[PDB]
């Protein structure tokens, strides 16, 4: 029955600032014993779920005091403070109280910064691919923010569509930006039948959009 | 010195079955209650049931996606909990987590392992290196990497030169292509005056078929 809902999905926030995330349940959760059963946790890419708040506000023992947690019934909160490069990652809020236990939908919190511009570049298909029959062409964006950036490609001047993909790294640890790179895949034989290759990149960090080619030749 | 490990995962046809073990130590096993979460590739995290203690003869509770399915256990002389799933289905791909019921919460948690469902073979990547084309603007630093296509299922694992170079490196996550197979690249930057006179080999390590490629990414 019960349901447990967090917001917001997603939230940016600049280095020293305030986050907050909610956590509402459709029914109560508190105990006779006046205990509530509603906890935090903290996964960062490629950890596993660490504790951070337990019995709503409670820190558990590796957690600097920046975080803490608290609401009553069916309305609680987790804060943070002072945020920093680490906090990067997905909040969790857990309720214990009922069964089955249920987690929250999650909250991506992300460090927003000054717009950085992409340094871009890109790669011929090596011959070695074309034997397969297959040509890859990639454009690689790098150091970038905001994470919002559109990839165009053109042979021979003529957009291209649906036969790119797009792969985004997670905020660097350090500058906090992104890095993407786009692939293109054509035949081989439309690969030899055209000339001119480009990538096209828009991005709030470049008065107009760059572009970077090459000649099949 | 509270420590949870997990094995057991891998991939596995659909509809077929495998048992999920995770060994701990550092605490008295038999007071806690254990449980088993799961998160599908980019998906929340999700509860899949718990275990009780001994003051509560070891019972069990699963959510409403595993019930009837997967079957939670556990070997309290080895102190060893289980996930036995049952009746595998593609939905049930993702990494799972054991966790000790402590600290009232789940305060220490397994390092996860990976399950695949699915009817596809295991098949090594094509490694392909990734280099400036003729055209090489009158810059500064240039970009060079290796493209990991057509593999299956995941992960791969990328480094460069033997771990030597590390800084300024990024290996995307992969992404599945229009068929079914994966494929990444990985990248690193350079001094442009740097591309010919020395080496950049990208190691690429796809356990899952038994492959280590070394590509030399040359000029």
């Amino acid at each position: 029955e019960l349901v447990m809902t967090q917001t917001p999905l997603s939230l940016p926030v600049s280095l020293g600032d305030q986050a907050s995330i909610s956590c509402r349940s459709s029914q109560s959760i508190v105990h006779s014993n006046g205990n509530t059963y509603l906890e935090w946790y903290l996964q960062k890419p490629g950890q596993s779920p660490k504790l951070l708040i337990y019995k709503v506000s409670n820190r558990f023992s590796g957690v600097p005091d920046r975080f803490s947690g608290s609401g009553s019934g069916t309305d609680f909160t987790l804060k943070i403070s002072r945020v920093e490069a680490e906090d990067l990652g997905v909040y969790y809020c857990f309720q214990g109280s009922h069964v089955p236990r249920t987690f929250g939908g999650g909250t991506k919190l992300e460090i927003k910064r000054t717009v950085a511009a992409p340094s871009v570049f890109i790669f011929p298909p090596s011959d070695e691919q074309l034997k397969s029959g297959t040509a890859s062409v990639v454009c690689l964006l790098n150091n970038f923010y905001p994470r919002e950036a559109k990839v165009q490609w053109k042979v021979d001047n003529a957009l291209q569509s649906g036969n790119s993909q797009e792969s985004v790294t997670e905020q660097d640890s350090k500058d906090s930006t992104y890095s993407l790179s786009s692939t293109l895949t054509l035949s081989k034989a439309d690969y030899e039948k055209h000339k001119v290759y480009a990538c096209e990149v828009t991005h709030q960090g470049l008065s107009s959009p760059v572009t970077k080619s090459f000649n099949r030749g | 010195q509270v420590q949870l490990v997990e094995s057991g995962g891998g991939l596995v046809q659909p509809g077929g079955s495998l048992r999920l073990s995770c060994a701990t130590s550092g605490f008295t096993f038999t007071d806690y209650y254990m449980s088993w979460v799961r998160q599908p590739p980019g998906k929340a995290l999700e509860w899949l049931g718990f275990i009780r203690n001994k003051a509560n003869g070891y019972t069990t509770e699963y959510s409403a996606s595993v019930k009837g399915r997967f079957t939670i256990s556990r070997d309290n002389s080895q102190s060893i909990l289980y996930l036995q799933m049952n009746t595998l289905r593609a939905e049930d791909s993702a990494t799972y987590y054991c966790a000790r019921d402590g600290s009232y919460a789940m305060d220490y948690w397994g390092q996860g392992t990976s399950v695949t469902v699915s009817s596809a073979s295991t098949k090594g990547p094509s490694v392909f290196p990734l280099a400036p084309s003729s055209k090489s603007t009158s810059g500064g630093t240039a970009a060079l990497g290796c493209l990991v296509k057509d593999y299956f299922p995941e992960p791969v694992t990328v480094s460069w030169n033997s771990g030597a170079l590390t800084s300024g490196v990024h290996t995307f996550p992969a992404v599945l292509q229009s068929s079914g197979l994966y494929s990444l690249s990985s990248v690193v930057t350079v001094p442009s005056s740097s591309l010919g006179t020395q080496t950049y080999i990208c190691n690429v390590n796809h356990k899952p078929s038994n492959t280590k490629v070394d590509k030399k990414v040359e000029p």
